[PDB]
This record gives C-alpha cells, structure tokens and sequence, in this order.
C-alpha cells in the first residue's frame, strides 16, 4: 500500500515513488504509441490508461501483466477517463466525438451517458461515494460541468473559467482543483465551485494536476517538470523530476485517493449490466447503449426496433427514440471494405457483404460468432436475406448472376443468369413470392421483377434511369423503392410497377441506399456523407437524422420480427417440405422450385439433376 | 515530428 506517482509521457507509463527516494522506473508495457490519461483500480492494482493515437482504452497489472485493451472503436481522442472503484465501472470523455461514456471495468456493456450540447469534455473525476461526476468543458465557452454518475441532472459548475485541466477531488476536504491553461492558474473550489482561491499563480504553464495528503502535484509543459506544493498555501514547494517535456497525466496510486462506499460496492444494486451512483437514493440501474430498463429496474432488454448504417470500414446501429439516443459503432472486427449489409430478424444476427475479401459475413451485434457464408471468381454486390426460407438471395458482379445460398453457407443454386445482365441491387418480397433487382446494362438501365425462382420475369421500368443502384421494398403498402445515384433522385411505384411517383429530388448528391421504417423512408447521401428521412404519409417534413458520416455505404431498418405472423407464412416451416425454394402463389398456397441447375421431381417437393 | 499542442478542443498532434 505504498504511495507511488504515475506519469504518462510519449508512449511511456512511469513510475515514482512518492515515498523511497530510490524509485523510478516505467511500467512493463507493450505495444502502446501515446499514453495520455491515467487512472487505477484500488481492488485489484490494475492500472488504466487511453491512448489518443491508438484511438483505445486499455488496462493491465503495474508489472505489465494481463494487457487488455477494453475499448477499442468509436473513439477519436479519449482525454479523459477514470476509474469508478465502487461500482467497478469505467468513464471516459472524447473531445472529437463529443461524448461521456460508461462500461464496466472490462469494456463490456458500454453506455453513453452525455452526448448533447457537449462541446470538448475533456477532464474527468468521480465521486461514486456521492454519485457526482465533474468535468472540464473546452470548445467556445469553457466551463466546469457537473452531473449525476448516471448523466442526469447536468449542471454548469464553474461558468467564468478558460480551458481546465487536470481535475482533481480532494475527498478528504471536499475540495476541487483543476489547472486552467489559459490564465495559467491553479484553482481550487468547494464541491459547488464556490469559495474559489488561487493556489498558485506563478507557473508558466500548468498542465496536469493530482492531490496527495497536504500537497497537489502538477506538470509543466514550459518548465518540464513534475512539482509538488501545499495544496491549501501554494508554498512548501519541491520538484519531483525536471527534464520531462509534455507529460500528460499525473495520477497518485494510493488507497486513500479510492475510498467510501456506496450501494453498488455492496451488491451491485443487483443489476444486470450496470450499477451507476447517483445522489439521491444512491444508485440507479443502467443499461448498455439502446438496451431498455424493465420494468423491475434491475434487468435489461436488447432493442428489437432500430436503423442499421453501414460505412466502408464500419457498420452503426441507431434508434428512434425521443432522448434523442446517439448512434453507436457496433464491435465488429475485420471490417475492410463494407458494400451492403442485412439483418436476420429471427435468430439477431447482422449479414454484411465485404468486396475487400469478397465475401458475404455474418456476426452477432457484438461482433462475435463471426461467420463466412459465402467465399472464393465471387464478387457479390448486394444482398436480401428471405427470412422465412432462410436463405441470402444476393448478385454477383463476376459471374453476373443471382445466386441463392443459406444462412449457415450450404448452396442452393443460381435462379438467374444471362449474356446481357448486370443485376446488381436486390430486395426480396418472400411474402408475394418475387423478387425484385435493377440491372444495369450498358445505355441502358432497367428494375425488374421475377419470382424467387427466376420465372416470371419481368421489366418494370427501363426509362427515367441512369444508375439504380439501391432498392426498398415494403409488402403491406405493396411499394418498392429505389434512389438513383445519376439523377440523384428516389423514386416508388407500387409492386406491380403501376404509380411510379418521384418523392424526392432536391438537395441531394448521392444517394447510395435506401431502407423504410413504418412510415419513413431513410437514404443515404454518400457526398453529402448526411442520413435523411421523409414522411410517407407527407404529414411531416423532409428531417435531416445525422450529419458528418464519411464513406457512407449501406442503411437497413430492421422491426422487430412477430413470431405469431411469421410463422404463419407457409415456407417458414420446413420450407414448406421443399428441398430447395419455397414460392408463395397469389392462392396463398405453397409451392417448391428449383435453382436452374436442378428440375422439379414428380414428388412436387423435391429437385434432382438433369 | 508531432508536438502536442492545445487547441480550442483538446490536445492534437501539430
Ligand atoms: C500548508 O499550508 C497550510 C496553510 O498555511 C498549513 O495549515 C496551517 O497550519 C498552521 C500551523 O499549524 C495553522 O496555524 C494554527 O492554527 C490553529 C487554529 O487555527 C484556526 O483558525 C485558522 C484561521 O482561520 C484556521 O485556518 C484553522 O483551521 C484549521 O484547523 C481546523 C480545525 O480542525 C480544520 O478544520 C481546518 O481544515 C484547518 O486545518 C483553525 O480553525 C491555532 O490555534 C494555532 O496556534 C497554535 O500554534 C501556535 C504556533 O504553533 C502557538 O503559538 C499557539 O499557542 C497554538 O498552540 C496555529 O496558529 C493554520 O491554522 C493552518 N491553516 C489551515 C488552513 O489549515 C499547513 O500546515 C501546510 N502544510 C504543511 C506545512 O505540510
Ligand atoms: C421500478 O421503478 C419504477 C419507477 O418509475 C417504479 O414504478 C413506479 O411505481 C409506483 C409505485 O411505487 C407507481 O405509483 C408509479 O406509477 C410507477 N412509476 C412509473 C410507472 O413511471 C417501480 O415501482 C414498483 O411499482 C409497482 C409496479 C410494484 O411492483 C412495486 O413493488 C414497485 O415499487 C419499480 N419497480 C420495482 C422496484 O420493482
Ligand atoms: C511549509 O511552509 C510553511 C510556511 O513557510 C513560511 O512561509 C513561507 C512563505 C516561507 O517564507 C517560509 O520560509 C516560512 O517559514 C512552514 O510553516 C512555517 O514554519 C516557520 C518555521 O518556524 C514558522 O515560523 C511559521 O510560523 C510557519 N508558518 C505557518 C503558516 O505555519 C512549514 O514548516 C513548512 N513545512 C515543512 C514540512 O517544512
Ligand atoms: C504480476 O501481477 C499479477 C497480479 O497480482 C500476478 O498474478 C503475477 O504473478 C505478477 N507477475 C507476473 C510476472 O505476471
Ligand atoms: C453460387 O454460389 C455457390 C456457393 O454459394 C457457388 O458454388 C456457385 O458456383 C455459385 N454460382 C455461380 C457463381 O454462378
Ligand atoms: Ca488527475
Ligand atoms: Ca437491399
Ligand atoms: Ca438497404
């Protein structure tokens, strides 16, 4: 239980011993370019650190065991973090993403917990023994916030101050210090950011800042040095080591920094996922981002309605809410070049085409259970899952084909091929038993429709085209949708191809995707790299949903899936007993096909070979 | 090489 300090510079942890003068020496670390924050774990002397180039959150024992990194996407430059020893939770702030976020200790069941009208938060410090969190605010106005460990109740603390660093709880005096790197002051405050005093004004430049006993301990960045002074007179001053440039956090690993106690410490509140101090009543039970609390306030619920938006090297996850929840970047490793992306409603697993590796992929939302259903001359270009057939019906660029294969991988066949065809976009109707693709030959673009076999085939439209290269569909309002990337424009008709009606097309540069949910049409504007929706109905306006996302490719709504109306459809049992393809007819009734390598036996279930 | 500098929204490499 030794007292040590613990300074991040360059790609180094460094060690001090703040009681034995013979003690320096860095932490056993691997594989780290920019240590920037710092923080530890009293229970477990595991130490915790982000690395601003890296884009990471890591952890690992001070002798350099057990490395782990515990957040690894969906941050651009994480400059605040600390650890919640009570609850076993961990915080963090990105200034580039504008977000305040909390998981456990391990990364898991991450949360987001200040997004809004947050400019640049950059220094944190808890309070899980009062269930109070604290942070620096830079940007335009900077200011000292305070808020709840859940995110509620945010309040500006400190309004009149520059941009502050280094905030630091003396728990023992209920006192707050921060280094302001405008006025180039050290602070200090009571927990109300009143009674505010100077505590030393002569330092060029202040950077970081902890408290220990009777004394702060600051960097410099012009004096390049680690000091140490009275924390209440600013005198009694002692430099701890100079010849240090830029050193980005200082932190004192010692159990009386890490004390108290509140209900999660105890028993975790008996949540599920996550036990987060607030002031009044204690705790409050939390959620992973866009899970949804029970109603017995201990359990959590995955969504079952949400928008899936995919980028090149990045697959999002949103919903509809009204707090205005943010997007999220889904875990999901290996992710190279993203050109199209489905999901099965039945068993909640995310499908995605990769045209760096070629493949069609599919993982669970948290990434795992990673699977290839198709591989190696194989470049599929999009897809459509038939979630009552259990099949992926997707085109292949290479081979110019629709090709039909299950979701575990097994090959049905191929239900199209031809000389001039370039089917490329493709939505599948298993509910009225077609299909629906744009082929985009040469002078002349066409959508056409066929049957989940390939027979029946037709083409709905080959004028007022230049490149459709995005198809929606919708069964109950029997519409199809597409977006033209040339005449940047999206257009419907009903499934029968009468009623084709142009909705939208101003102000729009690129439309790369398309997908409906309820009564609202989503798309892409890859240029314009903005998601937008319009009303269906026409009741509401034309609504910008987010802005700023670069190397758009794909948007997909998913509702959650009836179990009572899904198997009421006839081939979602047992393929309705066909081998191969199941065709609903406009009797309602059932009937088996064959992929156009096989023919129908006379046991009308059933396809053998030529 | 990069130098840390302090901008209107945190610390970047210029
Ligand atoms: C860091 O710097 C700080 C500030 O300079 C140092 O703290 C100061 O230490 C001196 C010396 O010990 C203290 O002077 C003594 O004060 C007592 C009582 O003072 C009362 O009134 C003060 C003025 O308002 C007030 O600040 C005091 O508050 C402290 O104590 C309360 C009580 O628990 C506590 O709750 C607070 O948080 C503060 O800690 C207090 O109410 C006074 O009686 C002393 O007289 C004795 O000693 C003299 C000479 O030794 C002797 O002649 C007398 O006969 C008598 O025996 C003495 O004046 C000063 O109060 C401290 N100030 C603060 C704010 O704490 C600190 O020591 C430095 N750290 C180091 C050196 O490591
Ligand atoms: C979970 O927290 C909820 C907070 O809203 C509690 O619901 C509230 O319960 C009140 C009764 O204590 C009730 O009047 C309120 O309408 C309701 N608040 C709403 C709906 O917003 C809920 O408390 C439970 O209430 C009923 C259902 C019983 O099951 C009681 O035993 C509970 O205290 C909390 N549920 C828990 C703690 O299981
Ligand atoms: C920490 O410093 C205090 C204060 O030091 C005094 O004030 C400074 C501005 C500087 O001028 C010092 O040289 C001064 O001594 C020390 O407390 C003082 O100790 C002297 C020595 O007898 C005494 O005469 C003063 O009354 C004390 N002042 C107060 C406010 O208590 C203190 O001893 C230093 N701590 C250590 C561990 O050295
Ligand atoms: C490092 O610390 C861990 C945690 O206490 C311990 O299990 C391990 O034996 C230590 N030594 C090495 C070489 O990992
Ligand atoms: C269709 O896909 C299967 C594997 O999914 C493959 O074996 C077959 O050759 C494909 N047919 C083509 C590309 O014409
Ligand atoms: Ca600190
Ligand atoms: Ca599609
Ligand atoms: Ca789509």
């Amino acid at each position: 239980s030794e007292a040590f300090l613990l300074f991040s510079r360059r790609a180094d942890i460094r060690r001090i011993s703040l009681e034995t003068n013979n003690n320096n020496v860095a932490i056993p670390l691997t594989g780290v370019k920019e240590a920037s924050a710092l923080d530890f774990d009293v229970t477990d002397n595991r130490i915790y650190w982000t690395d601003i180039s890296l884009k990471t959150i890591s952890r690992a024992f001070m002798n350099g065991s057990a490395l782990e990194h515990v957040v690894e996407f969906g941050l651009d430059y994480p400059e605040g973090m600390a650890v919640d020893w009570l609850g076993k939770n961990l915080y963090w702030a990105d200034t580039g993403t504008n977000r305040i976020e909390v998981s456990k200790l391990d990364g898991q069941h991450r949360q987001v917990l200040v997004w809004k009208d947050l400019d640049s938060p950059r220094a944190l410090a808890l309070d899980p023994a009062e269930g109070f969190m604290y942070w620096t605010e830079w940007g335009g106005k900077p200011k000292i916030d305070r808020a709840a460990m859940d995110g509620s109740e945010r309040t500006t603390l400190v309004p009149n101050v520059g941009r502050a660093n280094g905030l630091t709880i003396d728990y023992a005096k209920r006192r707050l210090y921060w280094t302001d790197l405008d006025t180039n002051l050290i602070e200090s405050s009571n927990m109300l950011g009143l009674n505010r005093e100077v505590i030393a004004d002569d330092l060029p430049h202040p950077f970081g800042l902890t408290q220990y006993q009777d004394y702060i301990y600051w960097t410099d960045w012009s004096r390049r040095s680690i000091e140490r002074a009275n924390k209440t007179s600013g005198q009694n001053r002692t430099i701890i080591q100079g010849h240090l440039d830029y050193v980005m956090d200082i932190l004192v690993f010692h159990s009386s920094r890490q004390s108290g106690w509140n209900e999660c410490a105890s028993s975790n509140g008996h949540c599920s996922h996550l036990c987060l101090a607030v002031p009044v009543g204690g705790f409050v039970c939390g959620c992973p981002a866009h899970y949804s609390l029970n109603a017995d306030n201990r359990t959590c619920s995955a969504p079952t309605t949400f928008l899936l938006f995919s980028q090149k090297s990045a697959i999002n996850r949103m919903v509809i809410d009204e707090q205005q929840s943010p997007d999220i970047i889904l875990p999901i490793h290996s992710l190279r070049n993203v050109r199209a992306i489905d999901y099965d409603p039945l068993d909640k697993q995310l499908y995605w085409i990769d045209s760096r590796q070629n493949m069609i992929r599919k993982a669970q939302e948290d990434g795992s259970q990673g699977f290839t259903v198709v591989v190696s001359e194989i470049q599929p270009y999009d897809l459509s899952i038939d979630i009552y057939s259990r099949y992926i019906y997707w085109t292949c660029e290479a081979t110019n084909v629709i090709n039909v294969t299950r979701l575990d991988g097994r090959s049905v066949g191929v239900v199209l091929k031809g000389e001039q065809d370039r089917p490329r976009a493709i939505v599948v109707n298993p509910e009225k038993g077609y299909m629906y693709f744009t082929n985009l030959q040469e002078r002349s673009p066409k959508i056409e429709r066929a049957a989940l076999d390939g027979t029946e085939r037709e083409v709905l439209f080959f004028s007022g085209l230049s490149k459709p290269i995005a198809l929606a569909l919708d069964s109950r309002l029997g519409k199809l949708f597409w977006a033209d990337s040339d005449l940047r424009r999206i257009e419907s008709s009903d499934l029968s191809g009468a009623n084709r009606i142009v909705l939208e097309d101003s102000n729009i540069l690129q439309p790369v995707g398309l997908t409906v949910f309820e009564n609202w049409l989503y798309w892409i504007d890859k240029q314009q790299q903005m998601i937008e929706k319009i009303d269906m109905t026409g009741r509401e306006g034309r609504t910008k949903v987010q802005a700023r996302i670069a190397q758009l490719s794909d948007i997909h709504a998913v509702k959650e899936l009836n179990l009572q109306e899904y198997r009421q459809h006839p081939c979602a049992q047992d393929n309705g007993g066909c081998s191969h393809i199941c065709l609903v007819k406009g009797d309602g009734t059932t009937r088996c096909s064959c992929p156009m390598h096989l023919v129908l036996l006379q046991d009308e279930l059933s396809c053998g070979e030529p | 090489g990069c130098i840390p500098v302090i901008t209107t929204r945190g610390v970047r490499c210029k």
